[PDB]
């Protein structure tokens, strides 16, 4: 049991990486989609 | 990044928490157990004499 | 019956009734196994009496703990990976 808390503590750091890098991904993606639909706004007042 | 960190589990932190929590009152079980065995071979040895 | 050491008695004596919430949290070891030593007019055939119900007691607990011990790690054995 010891030893399988020391690999969880492990995995542990291992999930606040993640955890991060995947909040970045997510904000990245609503970001570049926001532009998105500022292009389509854009572009539909251009017609 | 996604690619890198595919494989992580889940849920480890209240794992974490709760299993030390839990490991500790085991452990002071098996201290308390100990020494109950040592007051139990005093007494039989006691009553022996 | 009536006594504040009764549960030892049931327990040397017919042991069945005992459950797994009276020999829990009912007794303090180390104080009882204190109280044997001193106790005026100790009957020696109720000393070993009194000396199996204790043991056995102690027995109960340790396998209790055996079995918790088992369980829990059963428990953490879980993961969850997504892929």
């Amino acid at each position: 049991i010891e030893e399988r808390l020391h690999t969880l503590e492990e995995e542990k750091e291992e999930l606040a990486q993640y955890q991060k890098w995947d909040k970045m991904r997510r904000a990245l993606e609503y970001t570049i989609y926001n532009q998105e639909l500022n292009e389509t706004r854009a572009k539909l007042d251009e017609l | 990044e996604l690619k890198k960190y595919s494989h992580v589990n889940k849920k480890a932190l209240d794992q974490f928490v709760n299993f030390s929590e839990q490991k500790e009152k085991l452990i002071k079980r098996q201290e308390e157990l100990d020494r109950g065995y040592k007051s139990i071979m005093e007494l039989m040895n006691v009553l022996e004499l | 019956k009536r006594g504040p050491l009764a549960k030892i008695w049931l327990a040397a004596h017919w042991d069945k009734k005992l459950t797994k919430a009276h020999v829990f949290e009912c007794n303090l070891e180390s104080s009882v196994e204190s109280i044997i030593s001193p106790k005026v007019k100790m009957a020696l055939r109720t000393s070993g009496h009194l000396l199996l119900g204790v043991v056995r007691i102690y027995h109960r607990k340790a396998k209790y703990l055996l079995a918790d011990c088992n369980e829990a790690f059963i428990k953490i054995k879980m993961a969850f990976r997504p892929g």
